[PDB]
């Protein structure tokens, strides 16, 4: 009923957009996606047949199933694909429709891959995003939040297809307001930009990433992801360090990337998209770790691992940025002194993986009358339990060469405390020295380092006889 | 769907993989069939062995700017195979450079196949269909069988006995 079928359609057109009949129309014997099907094939080249009939499916597709969903691929999605794309290549409601139906059935994984074959290309997206709308907002917004969709493993067909590296970007300079475009750009990009970097281009991102800290500023998610592209665009294209500042034709971005840290406190996954991008900022530069220290960024992040106290990754990270950040910093003694304790639980608290401790050791380094105060910093220190801390997680990691070299130079530089010969007799150290040169017998700092602490840990009671025999022929 | 699988298909520029990749496939031939630009999925499920088997086919390119991106596949292929051309040697008498970019990269059960491209024309072919059993002469893996693309002469032969000996492998 070619006359009564387009009808049909605009009712339902209509009554879709009401919700909960929706479910009562799928529970139906009509298999009502076939129906549409068997509709849509009937009825090629007509605008109302096909464009209102994508504007259901365009709803529809929301709730179905997954398994349906990943069945749809054998020949359904054919349909759609196919007609609307190709029949109307100029007809932007129904383009921007088949991109939303699209975007809705790329869901499951089973169907990304399909999605990415060779028969079915999903780069008449980049057909559409080209022609169909070089000035249209909804078109962008949705093919853009389809390709951060379809970035699976299979990174190397979009990067190498240049017609899709390119014309996000585009699309990102182009609408800078469209919030849902920034959330998937800015994570598509961070996804892809290792691997177009494998292959200036470089001022893209920065230009728009800055605009996009600044601008949607009250938001969290676009602020997770702009500071995700941007450290892991700086992270793989070093020459553009120089092109953010303070200064001048610079962009001050380190300020806005600690004024988003500060802002969305409550947020773990920001504050950790903040803290790797703060630390790949003060990787290369010298002015910047010192300002963030006088802007009293230290007991900021202090307060946000003391609050995420039960999350291991923003460990990390305020460990990380606590190393770049102290990276060649003199300091007084209060500083340790306040500090220690803090990054100690914030160890004791995640006591189970090596990055988490392995950039906490490579922070703490740094910190190790004056002598009195000195002497309550040890005390204290020690009250805090480094020791037990530090030769514990050498016995819990035979691997791991670095904390290996790190902790145990920490160990040596503690063992200038007049509770060492005491407290690490009261817990005991030298055995894991003693394993540790085993372990590394080949290494020459480690076992250089390990030498001057075997010299420093031998007392009566471990050159006790018996017990010198493996001293004895490692020293040899 | 019970298992997918990960062929990889290799050879040099121009010979025909792309065209012997969709005809198992789409079965589709085209003399303007353009070079390809680099790695490429292609989806097939095949059922057999009352299993109903996924196949991943990934033509990868060829020329000498795109080796490094396709060495990141032979790590995770499954199967391999190698196609080559009968009117040039030079696109046989690379098969160790081949080989050499298998042997740096492929795992322990890559079961190689070598097949020859465009047997409408062996008479006139600088290569014999003896040569590369000639060639065969490497380890157990390695197996060949001569065919066509525009003849579409035993191409499922080639994709099958080799999947069937990928699942012979598999227990
Ligand atoms: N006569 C004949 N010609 C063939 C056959 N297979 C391929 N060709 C020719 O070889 C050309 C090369 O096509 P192609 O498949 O791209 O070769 P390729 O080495 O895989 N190139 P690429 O991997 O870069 O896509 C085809 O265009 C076709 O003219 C065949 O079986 N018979
Ligand atoms: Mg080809």
């Amino acid at each position: 009923s070619v006359n009564l079928s387009v009808i049909g359609l605009k009712t339902l057109d209509l009554l879709l957009t009401s919700g909960k009949i929706t479910l009562l129309i799928l529970d139906e014997e009509s298999d009502i996606f076939m129906l549409i099907f068997d509709a849509m094939h009937s009825f090629p080249a007509n605008d109302e047949v096909q464009k209102l009939g994508c504007k259901a499916l365009h709803v529809l597709f929301e709730r179905v199933s997954e398994e349906q969903l990943t069945e749809f691929v054998e020949n359904k999605d054919y349909m759609i694909l196919l007609s609307a794309l190709t029949n109307f290549k100029d007809e932007e409601e129904i383009v921007l429709h088949v991109l939303h139906c699209l975007h809705s059935l790329a869901i499951p994984c089973n169907n990304v891959e399909v999605l990415m074959s060779g028969n079915v290309r999903c780069y008449n997206i980049v057909v559409e995003a080209m022609k169909a709308f070089p000035m249209s907002e909804r078109i962008q917004e949705v093919s853009c939040c389809l390709l951060h969709r379809l970035t699976l493993g299979n990174f190397f067909n979009i990067l190498v297809l240049n017609e899709v590296h390119e014309f996000v970007v585009k699309a990102v300079q182009q609408y800078p307001e469209n919030a849902a475009l920034q959330i998937s750009a800015l994570s598509c990009l961070a996804l892809l930009t290792e691997t177009i970097f494998l292959n200036e281009d470089k001022l893209f991102w920065l230009e728009a990433c800055y605009k996009a800290l600044t601008w949607h500023r009250k938001n969290k998610h676009v602020q997770e992801a702009a500071c995700w592209a941007l450290n892991n665009l700086l992270m793989y294209q070093n020459s553009l360090h120089e092109k953010i500042g303070d200064e001048d034709g610079h962009f001050p971005a380190h300020r806005e990337v600690m004024l988003s840290m500060l802002m969305h406190s409550s947020s773990k996954e920001v504050f950790q998209a903040s803290a790797n991008a703060l630390s790949t900022l003060l990787e290369q530069n010298v002015n910047f770790r010192k300002i963030l220290l006088s802007k009293g960024i230290h007991l900021n992040v202090l307060e946000l691992m003391q609050k995420h106290i039960h999350s291991p990754e923003v460990a990390e990270s305020g460990c990380k940025m606590l190393n770049h950040l102290f990276e060649g910093s003199n300091t007084s003694l209060d500083i340790m002194a306040a500090v220690v304790p803090k990054i100690l639980t914030v160890m004791k608290r995640h006591e189970t993986s090596l990055p988490v401790q392995l950039e906490a050791l490579r922070a703490i380094l740094h910190f190790i009358e004056f002598h009195h105060k000195l002497n309550m910093v040890k005390k204290q220190c020690f009250k805090n339990d480094i020791h037990k801390l530090v030769l514990a997680a050498l016995n819990r990691f035979i691997g791991n060469p670095g904390i290996q070299k790190c902790g145990l130079k920490v160990i040596s530089s503690i063992v200038h405390f007049p509770d060492a010969l005491e407290m690490l007799s009261l817990e005991g150290a030298m055995d894991s020295v003693l394993h540790t040169l085993q372990m590394y017998p080949d290494d020459q700092e480690i076992q250089c380092l390990g030498l001057s602490l075997i010299g420093y840990l031998i007392t009566k009671k471990n050159v006790f006889i018996g017990t010198g025999h493996l001293l004895a022929k490692i020293l040899v | 769907a019970d298992f997918k699988l990960q062929v990889i298909i290799i050879g040099s520029r121009g010979v025909g993989k792309t065209s012997l990749m969709e005809r198992f496939t789409d079965d589709t031939f085209c003399e303007a069939c353009k070079s390809t630009v680099g790695v490429d999925f292609k989806i097939k499920t095949v059922e057999l062995r009352g299993k109903k088997i996924r196949l991943q086919i990934w033509d990868t390119a060829g020329l000498e700017r795109f080796n490094s991106i396709t060495s990141a596949y032979y790590r995770s292929a499954k199967g391999i195979i190698l196609v080559y051309d009968i009117t040039k040697k030079e696109t046989f008498d690379d098969l160790p450079k081949w080989m050499k970019m298998i042997d740096k990269y492929a795992s322990e059960d890559a079961e190689l196949l070598l097949v020859g491209n465009k047997l409408d024309c062996e008479t006139d072919r600088e290569i014999t269909r003896q040569q590369g059993e000639k060639f065969a002469q490497q380890i157990t893996g390695m197996r060949f069988c001569e065919a066509s693309a525009k003849d579409n002469f035993n191409v499922d032969e080639i994709f099958l006995k080799l999947v069937d000996d990928i699942l012979k492998k598999m227990p």
